[PDB]
């Protein structure tokens, strides 16, 4: 059987980053979701915008490798070098932790937004499986399938069909 | 019957490790290098006007050991000093060598204009065999070692205003002779005295006699000096002997030019980051190469790799 | 007709920053709710206080603009100098980013909070349109949507009418 | 038919552009500046002691200079040193002139005490037509120029203990005088010395005969030096020749004072922190007016504008 | 009445940092939920690990006390010193704020992962009172209640007798 | 009737306030301090090799006070000196002490190896009642006094090359006489002069006559120097007067060794981290104990605590 997002990932679906996959009375499907892969897609990009491409011109310095021993100046030169280094290295450390968490929220987010909208589209003709799937209890062919997928699904053609379903002994 | 719809996302057999504030390893679909941990090995000769030291020390391009003849009047963005270098003319030192060097260094330029000092009385263009040019006992280039005439050496008090529109450095020196004797031979006058002085500034050096080790069989010294003089200001020469006279000034200009010790091969090539190692890509914001850097360059950080993740948490099925 | 906050907000809400428009059989109207406006507010009132008027105090320090060339120690003061607003400069780029996410975070949350604590209110009652709104299956007079927003609603009062509207067919 | 009820919130027709880490660019409701880029164009008189230098460096305040006997004693939180102050007494330079500014601006007092120093055999309070104070010749109030009585210059050796509670900071200097005619005419020997000692500490000059570019007519120097003597320390000056004598002591005391260049106006004004450019409001946490503060100041960043946002995202309808 | 997260916490919960607490026809208890604690608990842990007994060794540096008034260089020494100083307590500050930020949020996480995953599994069979709690509709003995506890709970066996008790007037 | 199912979470009685992004104060379940805030006072002889200097600087180790022979060789991670520490010997300056201090400090090494200089024609190992060892008039044990011998002073030019594989560290100095008759008595002739030089330096000192204030009753003074000498090069002493000799040289090398001032008694204990209050524990991130440290030590912060939440928040019943 079919199983949602919840405890795996679809080594399968090449074509997107989310998406759907369906058992109706015509077989079995998946299919990517446009939308909410290239949402994740313009925001990583937009990260990476940010972060590539972007040096910053520096010229004469200070020496940093001495070839004599002189004391006071020297001690001075070599902590504020190792000074700097070490405040940078923090910086570069924290963004990448921070910048990371970040990316995988707002992936997390895009799947969890699929999923409610999904949800609210099937209201009433549908029940949360609990694992990202939902049963459907009306006849929903491969175009029925392909109207929720395309967000022009109405519940309202359906809701008699359903609630007679489920609401059955 | 009906239906079943399920939502998902997609997962990849290869994925990597990354590092979030949740969890110090996590594997994503898919990320990025942020740290760039190599070089190509040369020194890019473009965009930035490159000139290789070779054999010379800037220091000796400055004062014009015989070897770096072809370096006179030149420029750089970057002055790149070899570790093979070595002086070949009379030996000497620099007090505060290092901010000499800098300061040419950051000037940029070797532009050297001739001036006529009113050296009356001495014998000018003295001359060494432990300077060898073309063959024939020589000197540096920029500097005009004076001595006695006729036995005399009369005291020189000698002025050259500036009246240009930057300022102009001035490059002398003080002869230390080996011996009493020498001083006498050289000088006319058992001590000799140096002052220096502008409106703003003075400088006083006595000669110290003595043995230091030989160097290409010379055991006395030339120690070098430095007058920066302003528009409107006068260079004002007071001395009884053992100076080594400046012919001229060097334009001192300001702008981005630097110094670097390296001995990466120049390439011809375009690549905007330099290390002493050789160029680098600076796509990266980070790099372990080298904390010493010249153009728009990442920043220098102690690790060697920061993943940035670019896909989400992978879950292999 | 009326629509939520799914895909826009209200230029006509001035007295509140997050609220309710109903349509009933006694008219439309609007209402802002004020808890939540707080909510928002007060935050961002807190980050302010931590980040205004809390300037530092130095006295002497070093030079930092030169008449005469010199060199060695010059390069130095300089390169500190250098350093420190850069780390500065970069500090104060990460905090406003983080700040100005944490403050859509923290707006968008009261609405998500608000909407949910409505749903909860109706449950049985309503469906949820999936664009902010929810459809009320029963009379919900003045009194009624008021009694929603203040949060006394009781939706066993309603609950047969609500039910005999929405499962007949 | 039953009811509708929709959840949402304000929008504003003129929203703002903000920076977050999802968005380089989105657009909310309200925000607000966080880099103070504007001066008021005059530095405050409140709430810190401000000393306004008009023609005196701190330096020639503190040597006493005819155009700056006004500030004799005086205290300051920020001395203001003006681009267009100039000297105009006998010419001197200060080695390490840079330490000596800022040691004095740092310790913000110029209270001075008088003390009896025996200098017998000399002739005292010598003056030049180079520092003229009320239309006669005169010197630098708190130093004493020492030379020959009677065609004799008697060595001097003088102690000077300090028994108070505070360290004693004393300014003094070296005569060098153009020629040996003159060394001779003014301090009866060809040649003099100075050194001035204390229990931890010992300094030695020698002059430096010769011609210098002429300053208000004078083509001779001072130069100066300083010595601190803490309690329980003595001074020892013993000098055969061109000492330029202490009159006393200034007061030495650590806080928060400090010293800036500026041509801004003095203000009547009430305002924590000073800039250069004047004062600047404290209220933001940065500032992009000038990296130079002195106050309660907000941190300089190079960034013109960074925008707090202080509302949601703005979504018109 | 017993009464859920929404509002406050439990004092009485000693064994556990988030659970359940019931009433039924068999009483009234209260069980911990061991896995939603000790995936608080491990990242809380992963965190302390990464700032715990992780220091930086520092050998020969440069003076930062002085005995005597020198000028120039000692006011550069303070001052790369001062400059440091307040960076890295900047960098403490900001941390410390970030980490109790994501250490609140992770932890509320994980009791709304325990509603939501609560909820999913009753379906049909409960309605959610808004404040934690649940009115499930019908018998549910402690074994029952410890089934939903252990995510055994199968909706399908109570269903009928469920929706009978809902859905009558 | 049915059931009831509530999801709840923890809290207790007694929490603790932790600042996040959200709040300035919010009350959690257990936190956990990051800042380490006490010293045990004092300084633990683990796991670094701890030099206590008891009544000797570093220097006078170095340059061989009567108290301090008992330092003779030894090594150190950390040289610790204290505030009672007094000279007893013939009273000196250090030019530049603090780098001399810096150097020999970072070499963590008072190895010194005894070489035999030709010092013929002079008097040797001269001794003072300023520096008593075990009841004797005696001198700093790494120095040599040198003074005229039958009332000569034939002129020194004596060499010592460095044939090893290491660098080599030489202390020497400059007797400045108190009158003009004991430069006479001590060195035959009115003015001595020392030049020191190698192939890559030279340093040049002049004694400067004179009283200074009496230290163990000697109104004169030493001034001490150094010179490195790398391998292949050579130590060139020329001096016809007024000479402290070195006796050898010091083992200079290279690695973690430093120096700090404490009046912490030594403790039989093992911490890795080092301040002047004491050894400190290293289990936290920061520390607002001391920002001098030596080892793996907290990061200094100007904060006295910062707790980090360790639990939910906390919301009593
Ligand atoms: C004060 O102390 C210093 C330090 O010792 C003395 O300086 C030495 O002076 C002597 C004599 O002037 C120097 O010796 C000379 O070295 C010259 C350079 O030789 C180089 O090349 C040879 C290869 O042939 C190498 O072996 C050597 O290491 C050098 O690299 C020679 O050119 C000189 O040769 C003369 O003497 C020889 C015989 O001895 C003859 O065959 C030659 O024809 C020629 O006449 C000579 O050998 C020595 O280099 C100096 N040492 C240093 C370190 O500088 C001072 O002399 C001394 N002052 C006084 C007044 O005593
Ligand atoms: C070593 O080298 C230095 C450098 O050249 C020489 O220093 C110069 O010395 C001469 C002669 O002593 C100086 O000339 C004098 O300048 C004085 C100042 O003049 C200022 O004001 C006038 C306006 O009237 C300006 O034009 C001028 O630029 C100055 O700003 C004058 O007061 C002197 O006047 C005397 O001579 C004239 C005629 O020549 C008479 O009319 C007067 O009555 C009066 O007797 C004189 O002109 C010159 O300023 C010095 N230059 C510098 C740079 O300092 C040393 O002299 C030289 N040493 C030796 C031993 O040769
Ligand atoms: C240039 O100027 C300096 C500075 O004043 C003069 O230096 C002083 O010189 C005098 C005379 O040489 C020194 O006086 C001597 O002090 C010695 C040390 O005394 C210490 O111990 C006693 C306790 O008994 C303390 O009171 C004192 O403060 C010291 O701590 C004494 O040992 C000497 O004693 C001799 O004289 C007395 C009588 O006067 C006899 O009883 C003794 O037997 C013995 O003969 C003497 O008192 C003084 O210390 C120096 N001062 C400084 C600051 O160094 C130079 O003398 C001067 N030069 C010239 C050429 O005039
Ligand atoms: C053995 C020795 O030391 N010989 C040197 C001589 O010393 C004598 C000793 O031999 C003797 O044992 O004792 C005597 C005392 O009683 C003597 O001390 O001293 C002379 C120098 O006066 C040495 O001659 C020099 O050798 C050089 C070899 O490197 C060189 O040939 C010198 O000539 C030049 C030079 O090329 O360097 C010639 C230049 O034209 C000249 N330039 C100018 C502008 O004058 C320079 C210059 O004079 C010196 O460089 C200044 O230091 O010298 C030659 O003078 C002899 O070896
Ligand atoms: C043409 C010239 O250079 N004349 C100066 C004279 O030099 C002679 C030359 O004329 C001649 O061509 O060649 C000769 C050799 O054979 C001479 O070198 O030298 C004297 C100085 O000895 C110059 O006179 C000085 O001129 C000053 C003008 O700016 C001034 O009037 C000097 O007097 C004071 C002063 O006010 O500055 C008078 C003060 O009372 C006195 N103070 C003390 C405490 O003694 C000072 C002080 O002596 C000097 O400032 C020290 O440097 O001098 C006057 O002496 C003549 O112009
Ligand atoms: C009153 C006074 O100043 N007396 C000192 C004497 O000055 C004479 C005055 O008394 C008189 O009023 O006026 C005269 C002029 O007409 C004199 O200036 O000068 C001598 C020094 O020449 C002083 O004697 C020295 O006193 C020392 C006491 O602290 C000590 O006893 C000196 O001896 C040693 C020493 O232990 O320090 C003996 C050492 O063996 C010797 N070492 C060597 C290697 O030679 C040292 C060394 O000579 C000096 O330390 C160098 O500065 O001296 C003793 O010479 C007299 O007090
Ligand atoms: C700066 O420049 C000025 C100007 O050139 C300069 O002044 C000159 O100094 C020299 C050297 O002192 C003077 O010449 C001397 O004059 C004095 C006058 O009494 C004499 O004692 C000297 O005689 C000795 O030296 C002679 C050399 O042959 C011997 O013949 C004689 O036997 C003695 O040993 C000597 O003649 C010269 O007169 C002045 N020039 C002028 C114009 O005044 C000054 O020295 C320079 N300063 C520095 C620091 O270089
Ligand atoms: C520090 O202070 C002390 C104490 O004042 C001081 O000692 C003094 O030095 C002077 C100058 O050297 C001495 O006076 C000389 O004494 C010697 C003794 O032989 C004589 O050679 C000198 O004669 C020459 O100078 C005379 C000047 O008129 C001429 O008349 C004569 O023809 C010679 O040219 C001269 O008389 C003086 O004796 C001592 N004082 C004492 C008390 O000992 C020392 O110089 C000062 N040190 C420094 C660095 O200033
Ligand atoms: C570096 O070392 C070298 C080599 O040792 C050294 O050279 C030596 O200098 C001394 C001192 O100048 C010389 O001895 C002198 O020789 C001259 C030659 O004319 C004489 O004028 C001197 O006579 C005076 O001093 C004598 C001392 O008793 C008196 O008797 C006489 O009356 C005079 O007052 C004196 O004899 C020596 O000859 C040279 N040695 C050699 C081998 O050349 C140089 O001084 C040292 N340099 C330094 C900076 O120390
Ligand atoms: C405050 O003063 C500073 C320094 O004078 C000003 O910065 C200079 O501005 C000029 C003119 O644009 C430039 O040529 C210089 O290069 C700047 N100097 C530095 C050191 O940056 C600054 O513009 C002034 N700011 C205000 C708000 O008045
Ligand atoms: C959904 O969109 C796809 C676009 O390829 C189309 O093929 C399909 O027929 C659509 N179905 C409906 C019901 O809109
Ligand atoms: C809701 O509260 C408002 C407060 O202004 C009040 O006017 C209204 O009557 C209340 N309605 C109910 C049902 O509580
Ligand atoms: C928008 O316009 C109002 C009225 O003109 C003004 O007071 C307000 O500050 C503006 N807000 C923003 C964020 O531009
Ligand atoms: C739930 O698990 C607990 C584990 O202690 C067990 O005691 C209980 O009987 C289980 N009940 C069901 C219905 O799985």
């Amino acid at each position: 059987a079919i199983a949602g997002f919840i405890e795996n990932g679809w080594e399968g679906m090449v074509d997107g980053w989310y998406g759907f996959r369906h058992q109706n009375s015509e077989g079995r499907g998946q299919a990517a979701d446009l939308k909410s892969t290239q949402a994740a897609i313009d925001q990583i990009n937009g990260k990476l915008n940010r972060l590539i491409g972007k040096t910053n011109e520096k010229f004469h310095q200070i020496e940093k490798e001495f070839s004599e021993v002189e004391g006071r100046i020297q001690d001075l030169e070599k902590y504020v070098e190792d000074t700097k280094i070490d405040l940078w290295s923090y910086n570069a450390e924290l963004l990448v932790a921070l910048e990371n968490q970040h990316t995988i929220d707002l992936t997390d987010s895009e799947m969890n937004k699929l999923f409610e909208k999904t949800k609210k589209q099937l209201r009433e003709n549908a029940e949360d499986m609990g694992n990202g799937c939902f049963k459907i209890y009306h006849k929903c062919d491969n175009a029925c399938i392909g109207s929720i997928r395309n967000g022009t699904y109405d519940h309202d053609v359906y809701r008699d069909e359903a609630l007679n379903n489920r609401f059955q002994i | 019957p009906g239906a079943t719809l399920c939502l998902g996302h997609h997962a990849v057999p290869n994925g990597t490790i990354v590092k979030t504030i949740t969890n110090d390893q996590i594997e994503v679909t898919n990320a990025t290098e942020l740290v760039q941990n190599s070089s190509i090995g040369e020194i890019c000769d473009s965009p930035h006007q490159i000139l290789d030291g070779e054999n010379c020390t800037l220091i000796d391009a400055l004062l014009g050991d015989p070897q770096c003849d072809g370096f006179q009047n030149k420029k750089w963005d970057l002055f790149v000093e070899r570790s093979k270098a070595y002086s070949n003319c009379y030996p000497y030192d620099v007090p505060d060598y290092a901010s000499l060097r800098s300061l040419v260094a950051s000037s940029g330029t070797l532009e050297f204009n001739n001036e006529s000092f009113n050296w009356t009385g001495v014998t000018q263009n003295g001359t060494s065999s432990a300077c060898i040019r073309r063959s024939n006992n020589s000197f540096f280039s920029r500097l005009n070692w004076l001595t006695q005439l006729n036995f005399k050496y009369p005291a020189l008090n000698v002025t050259m205003p500036n009246n240009e529109q930057f300022d102009k450095l001035y490059i002398w020196g003080v002869h230390h002779p080996v011996t009493d004797k020498d001083q006498i031979f050289l000088y006319a006058q058992s001590s000799g005295r140096i002052t220096v002085s502008t409106k703003r500034s003075q400088q006083a050096v006595i000669p110290n006699i003595g043995y230091r080790p030989r160097i290409r069989n010379i055991p006395s010294r030339i120690s070098i000096y430095w007058t920066i003089v302003k528009p409107g200001d006068i260079l004002l020469i007071n001395s009884t002997g053992n100076l080594i006279a400046p012919r001229g000034y060097f334009k001192i200009r300001s702008g981005k030019s630097s110094i670097m010790r390296s001995d990466a091969p120049i390439g011809k090539c375009n690549s905007e980051c330099i290390t002493p190692n050789g160029s680098i890509p600076n796509d990266k914001p980070f790099q372990n190469v080298n904390r010493i850097t010249y153009g728009a360059c990442p920043r220098y950080v102690k690790q060697s790799t920061l993943k940035l993740a670019t896909g989400m948490r992978n879950v292999p099925e």
